[PDB]
């Protein structure tokens, strides 16, 4: 909830560009395989989180 | 206190729009109303002598 810019307690006068999206300034991430690559599927086994 | 420039200026513009339209209408109407009060007041009593 604190990540949400719409729920920002302070005024939105800071960085309006660094924000990940309109719903979160920092992304929660996507699971990654044990190779540093995007794990878009489950059969390709995901172990890390990048 | 939870405000932004965009909607603040838009609301100010709308309020000034209503107020300016009202003032313009008031002046334009007052033109004709002054005409009417002049045409009536040509026929009202006026005391002339300084002694009642």
């Amino acid at each position: 909830v604190n990540n949400d810019p719409a729920f920002s307690t302070t005024t939105s006068t800071g960085n309006s560009k660094n924000d990940f999206s309109a719903i979160a300034k920092q992304q929660f991430g996507v699971p990654y395989k044990s190779s540093g690559e995007v794990c878009t599927e489950y059969q390709q086994v995901c172990q890390t989180w990048g | 206190a939870g405000y932004n420039e965009v909607q603040q200026k838009q609301a100010a513009a709308t309020l000034s729009s209503y107020f300016n339209n009202l003032r313009v209408y008031a002046a334009q109407t007052s033109v004709g109303v002054s005409n009417l009060y002049y045409i009536l007041s040509k026929r009202l009593p006026q005391n002339m002598s300084a002694d009642q």
